[PDB]
């Protein structure tokens, strides 16, 4: 059976949003520049 | 290189200092900070997954693929 808890799911879903903004984040950074 | 090679790289690392967390968003293995200078930073999803899932075999890694959370559990 799994090893994976409930607790470490919802970890993951907040980890997961944190990470799709930071992508967005580093793009901007980049664009900031860019001018 | 070898996709268990990468594997053994990556589970290295995790243990060797890292060992905060157990748990890690596929992303953050190869784009986060704390990995930024590892030998495994910028592997492709694609390579990394099945890194991930030689370690599984060894009972190593639990991989997590929900789209509402996806990533890996190390043990």
């Amino acid at each position: 059976g799994s090893r994976v808890t409930e607790q470490d799911k919802a970890i993951l879903q907040l980890k997961q949003q944190r990470d799709k903004l930071r992508q967005y984040q580093k793009r901007i950074a980049q664009q900031l520049e860019r001018e | 290189r070898r996709p268990e090679e990468w594997g053994k790289l990556i589970y290295q690392w995790v243990s060797r200092s890292g060992q905060n967390n157990s748990v890690f968003t596929l992303y953050e293995l190869t784009n986060g900070e704390d990995t930024e200078d590892e030998e495994f930073h910028g592997l492709d999803e694609a390579t990394l997954l099945r890194a991930l899932q030689a370690l599984q075999q060894e009972h190593k890694a639990e991989i997590i693929t929900v789209s509402d959370g996806r990533g890996v559990k190390f043990f």
